[PDB]
């Protein structure tokens, strides 16, 4: 996928 | 000021688009395609800065979807990166765990946040909490 | 677990709070601490080390640790910075030459990551002569309005008169305690 | 001020107010609001630096009034984060574009040289852009980075390589032209297809 991941991971 | 800011995914799909310069629709599409090709055809050690068409084409994506900005050669390069990071942080705070799927569904909200943050390519809200509070108040109006 | 004992203690008052006594020498910090603890203008020798005292007001025992403004005692304020929840800066509006030194000391004290939860507490000491500035000129000179993430308030307190100490204590209590 | 120069004199009277505002902002190194990466009001600081660089660019009073602020910012700012590096670059650009003191120019040159050795691609690009902008100004001091400019041509960054080539072209003088001719020919022979025409 790779779309559900957070943009900044915070 | 920022001539145009567009959010494009890794596969080439564009999740956001905001140009502060009036250009033809065909010309705008060609410029967006060229920017996507340059970003898609650039490595991770290119400094995230491209001087395309005499514009500071700065590409810096923290996830699969990347972000691009076009500013004139009259300000520092790090300022654009700082503004992009601040906008990303504000969007994440407004949404909460912002992902690629949420960006497509929240296109109107993202456009409203971008309009309330930067207007005409220039910075309009230096603070990060005031802009969020204003966006929340506008959303709560109905 | 049960919190019945905590509720019973809080029903009649259990909060105490803390405070700090720092500033330049001859700035009324020792006099301010004596007025808070005792309430009289008593002449004392310069604080070579530090003064420890507690004041009970509004059911809260706000202990203030007075620190001298001496050169040999200025660097000793870091010892009291450990396990400290408040910080009070003593300004000398009547000492123009020492105003810069007091401002530098306040900036150095506030420029430490350890002293971050303690809000700014600036008291306009020496408020008995016409040369004393107002509550806005001192803050503007010290740049307290630009200290973000710090609850700093400018209050004018005269050691000889004692007026303004209650306002400063109330401001400190409001900054520390945010309950009804 | 940038649109017309008639308001430069009228807008130059507020230089002390801007200097005082910048000093007050620098005094508070933390910011609950707008303070990111340890820099409080980075946008405000950048705007102040840009105004100082564009204000009094051909006057001595304006440069002298903001000389102390520029000196304080050049030494009271940490470039560990991106905001600090951008602020330092903006201050260096303002000092170079204004009639600053010799010490300010030396400090700006030292900052540019230090940023040139940084391994970050963005930092290297910023240093190359600053060197290219400060080509005519402090040209003698820019000659100390000839080795860095030559090495930037072989860098694996398209933007970095372009900046290095531009700096080398702008740094060609009447004495290093003969020496730099061989380097330019070698770069053109072994250059990218998009840079061969530009190199020629
Ligand atoms: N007489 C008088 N003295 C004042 C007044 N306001 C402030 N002061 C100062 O308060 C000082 C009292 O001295 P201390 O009790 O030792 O307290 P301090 O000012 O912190 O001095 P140190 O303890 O040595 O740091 C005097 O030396 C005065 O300079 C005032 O209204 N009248
Ligand atoms: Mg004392």
């Amino acid at each position: 996928k790779g779309e559900n991941t957070s943009l900044l991971h915070p | 000021m920022i001539h145009f800011i567009l959010l494009f995914s890794r596969q080439g799909k564009l999740r956001l688009q905001k140009w502060y310069i009036t250009l033809p629709d065909k010309e705008r599409k060609k410029i967006t395609r060229e920017i996507v090709q340059i970003i898609l055809s650039r490595g991770h050690r290119t400094s995230s800065f491209v001087d395309w068409k005499e514009l500071k084409l700065v590409y810096k994506r923290y996830a699969s979807l990347y972000f691009c900005c076009a500013i004139e050669n009259q300000d520092n390069e790090l300022l654009t990166l700082e503004i992009v990071h601040r906008y990303v942080e504000l969007l994440d705070k407004y949404f909460g765990n912002v992902c690629e799927l949420d960006i497509i569904f929240n296109f109107e909200k993202a456009y409203f946040i971008l309009d309330e943050f930067i207007i005409g390519g220039e910075i309009q809200e230096t603070s990060k909490k005031i802009a969020v509070k204003a966006i929340e108040d506008s959303d709560m109006l109905q | 677990g049960n919190i019945f004992a905590n509720l019973f203690k809080g029903l009649f008052g259990k909060k105490e709070m803390r405070i700090l006594m720092v500033g330049l020498d001859a700035a009324g910090k020792t006099t301010i601490l004596y007025k808070l603890k005792l309430g009289e203008i008593v002449t004392t020798i310069p604080t070579i080390g530090f003064n420890v005292e507690t004041v009970e007001y509004k059911n809260i025992s706000f202990t203030v640790w007075d620190v001298g403004g001496q050169d040999k005692i200025r660097p000793l304020w870091r010892h009291y910075f450990q396990n400290t929840q408040g910080l009070i800066f003593v300004v000398d509006s009547n000492d123009r030459e020492r105003v810069n030194e007091a401002r530098e000391e306040l900036m150095r004290m506030l420029a430490e990551d350890e002293l971050r939860d303690a809000v700014l507490l600036v008291f306009a000491n020496k408020q008995d002569l016409p040369n004393a500035m107002n509550a806005a000129e001192i803050t503007d000179k010290l740049g307290l309005h630009s200290l973000r993430h710090r609850n700093w308030y400018i209050q004018a307190t005269c050691a000889t008169s004692g007026d303004g100490l209650y306002e400063g204590l109330d401001w400190l209590s409001n900054q520390l305690r945010n309950q009804k | 001020c940038e649109r017309s120069p008639d308001m430069l004199a009228h807008f130059r009277k507020l230089v002390p107010q801007l200097v005082r505002i910048l000093k007050n902002l620098i005094m508070s190194g933390y910011s609950p609001e707008h303070d990111v990466s340890g820099i409080s009001d980075p946008f405000l600081q950048v705007r102040i630096l840009r105004l100082l660089r564009i204000l009094g660019r051909n006057d001595d009073d304006s440069s002298e009034a903001m000389n102390d602020i520029l000196a304080q910012v050049a030494t009271n700012t940490e470039t560990s984060k991106n905001v600090g590096n951008a602020i330092l670059y903006e201050t260096v650009l303002t000092i170079m574009d204004i009639k600053s003191e010799s010490g300010l120019r030396v400090l700006a040159i030292n900052i540019l040289g230090r940023f040139l050795l940084n391994n970050d691609k963005n930092i290297r690009y910023v240093a190359l852009t600053s060197l290219l902008k400060t080509v005519q100004t402090d040209h003698n001091a820019v000659q100390r980075h000839r080795s860095t400019i030559v090495d930037c041509l072989k860098d694996l960054d398209v933007s970095i390589k372009r900046r290095a080539m531009e700096l080398s072209f702008a740094l060609v003088n009447g004495n290093n032209i003969r020496g730099m001719m061989k380097e330019l020919l070698y770069f053109l022979d072994s250059c990218e297809p998009e840079f061969k025409a530009d190199c020629a």
